């Protein structure tokens, strides 16, 4: 009798969202659905371009069903209140959308409550000042959750799914695979944060006060996280941006997606994560992200730059490029907070940089650093990463570099932190080496036959060549 | 030092329609002054324009529904970070 | 999949 989503998202082991307010962005909605009634507020807030009933408020209706639903939500509890910026047609524009999340921030001056999350379960081409605004919303510290777009393509392409800062969320269906329609399907890319159940969704229809109708979307897809993080946001109110967006990728079921489905130079870009509910077990753990940088695209002197939030630590850094032309990666000081720069080769198409971030607080981490010598550097401490960059155009706390590069260790003072290396190597395109259960990846890369570059992938370690040995670091609490 | 950027996907256009954004730190004051500059150097050469709204909060500047004509004009006005054409967004 | 939702 439960629906498959709500089963999905449903931990291993389990036993809300009130003092959380969800925004929604949408058509209107029927509010007297007994679904939602008592629990939608509708602001009658209204900016919507001219077109060009029960049709009016489907998508509308269905979504805060999603979330708060109490048959059929996520959230069973939370409070919504809309705004209507999508019209009968399912159409609104940037400046609308604008209007709208300017409209929130007013509200919430006026009359300040707990968390809010905002729930955009729209989108429009790539947009700078949608994604600014959205930035400047989650800065003033707004959670932000989107859809990463329909149209089985780079959700970078696409606002505010590529808008910093915001949780961009793709859709996966009842065999956890990504939601594909012909030609059209989940976006997917390095701009989606996670998946979440978007196909077969049922919730409440506006066709009349007690119907229901399956829909499927990236926007259904939102909906479930908007729900998981206004729950989260319940049990824990003070969770920092950062410290909310690595929860959900922490308890979200890995590696159940068929990377096949996505278009080959997506795969490693797209994260391999479903949505869901943190479990009843939950005492400090290590969180630790991996961040993939913008294309540095093909200039001689380009450079990728993957930065971690204010409230984490830069624990490693790597790089990869698809045709392996590169000159590896370094960690500098930038607003006096390092992030992780990869550098292109000449005639290179372009790199990648691939930031390891972490939450470690009374961390106190450093880089070490040394010139071409093979070559050497040792946190003279705990060794979190290894880096290595050159200027060429071809070839026990210590990392070791080829004879020609510099090599960096980030070296972190934590105490209460314990990290061992794992090595493994073989004859071949990929070599792989995992952390033990329980402990935190925090580095990867490859010693020093032609590798194309290393990233983590949860806890694995990941090396990319075209007698390679794959080291990952790990650490725990 | 301004500048222009309109939606890549060509039927998602909205012409006609601009949201002109100011440098972060621009004050609700300064918005007002600006739109009333573009309006009066657009009258001045003839040019009708409506000023649809005054962002303030998160970003500060103004919508303006004018002719497509006008923004090396706009471009130019103090304050001015860059200027976005208008544009479609749609239910996922 | 609904019409309502772009562009299934």
């Amino acid at each position: 009798s439960i629906p498959w989503n709500l089963e999905r998202i449903t931990p291993p082991r389990y036993r809300g969202g009130s003092l959380v307010e969800v925004y929604l962005l949408d058509t209107s909605i029927q509010s007297d659905h007994r679904e939602i009634e008592g629990r939608v507020m509708v602001t009658d807030f209204e900016n919507v371009p001219e077109e060009d009933a029960s049709k009016c408020d489907s998508h509308g209706t269905h979504l805060a069903g999603v979330v708060s639903g109490r048959d059929a939500g996520v959230a069973k509890g939370a409070s919504m209140r809309s705004l209507r910026v999508l019209n009968c047609q399912g159409k609104g524009t940037v400046s609308g959308t604008l209007i709208g999340l300017e409209f929130i921030r007013k509200s919430q001056l006026v009359q300040p409550v707990g968390p809010l999350v905002v729930l955009l379960p729209l989108a429009g081409g790539y947009s700078r000042v949608l994604n600014a605004a959205c930035q400047r919303l989650a800065r003033a510290g707004v959670v932000l959750v989107t859809a990463a777009g329909n149209f089985r393509d780079d959700a970078c392409l696409y606002s505010p799914a590529s808008a910093p800062e915001v949780i961009t969320v793709g859709a996966t269906n009842a065999q956890d695979q990504p939601v594909t329609l012909g030609t059209l399907g989940t976006n997917f890319g390095r701009c989606v944060d996670l998946f979440a159940p978007g196909e077969d969704i049922i919730g409440a229809s506006s066709d009349c006060s007690t119907c229901f109708v399956s829909q499927s979307g990236t926007s259904q897809a939102a909906a479930h996280v908007a729900g998981i993080a206004a729950m989260m946001l319940s049990a824990e109110p003070e969770l920092t941006l950062a410290e909310l967006r690595q929860r959900l990728i922490h308890f979200s079921a890995k590696d159940v997606i068929n990377e096949a489905w996505f278009p080959e130079d997506q795969r490693v870009l797209t994260p391999n994560l479903v949505a869901a509910l943190p479990p009843s077990t939950h005492g400090w753990q290590l969180f630790c992200r991996t961040v993939w940088s913008a294309h540095s695209g093909p200039t001689r002197m380009a450079t990728a730059i993957a930065r971690c939030a204010p409230d984490e630590e830069l624990l490693s850094c790597s790089s990869f490029s698809r045709s392996g032309k590169r000159r590896g990666e370094r960690m500098e000081a930038q607003g006096g907070k390092l992030v992780c720069r990869a550098h292109n080769a000449f005639g290179g198409e372009g790199v990648y940089a691939i930031a390891r971030c972490c939450l470690l607080p009374q961390a106190n981490c450093s880089v070490h650093t040394a010139p071409p010598a093979g070559t050497r550097v040792h946190c003279h401490h705990v060794l979190t990463g290894c880096s290595s960059h050159w200027e060429v155009e071809d070839l026990p706390n210590q990392c070791v570099g080829h004879r020609e590069a510099s090599i960096h260790a980030s070296c972190c003072h934590a105490p209460g932190l314990e990290c061992k290396v794992k090595e493994h190597g073989i004859p071949q395109e990929q070599v792989t080496v995992a952390c033990e259960e329980g402990w935190t990846l925090t580095g990867c890369s490859a010693l020093p036959s032609h590798v194309l570059g290393a990233y983590a992938v949860d806890n694995t370690c990941v090396v990319r060549s075209r007698a390679v040995t794959a080291v990952a670091i790990c650490c725990r609490s | 030092t301004a500048t222009f950027h309109r939606c890549a996907k060509d039927p998602w256009r909205l012409p006609g329609t601009y949201v002109v954004v100011l440098k972060e730190e621009t004050h609700l004051s300064q918005s007002e002054r600006t739109a009333r500059r573009l309006q009066a150097q657009a009258a001045r050469r003839g040019y009708l324009t409506k000023i649809l709204h005054v962002f303030h909060g998160l970003l500060p500047g103004f919508l303006v529904k004018m002719s497509g004509d006008l923004l090396e004009l706009a471009l130019k006005l103090p304050h001015v970070d860059y200027i976005e054409e208008d544009s479609s967004v749609f239910a996922q | 999949f609904v019409p309502t939702t772009f562009a299934c």
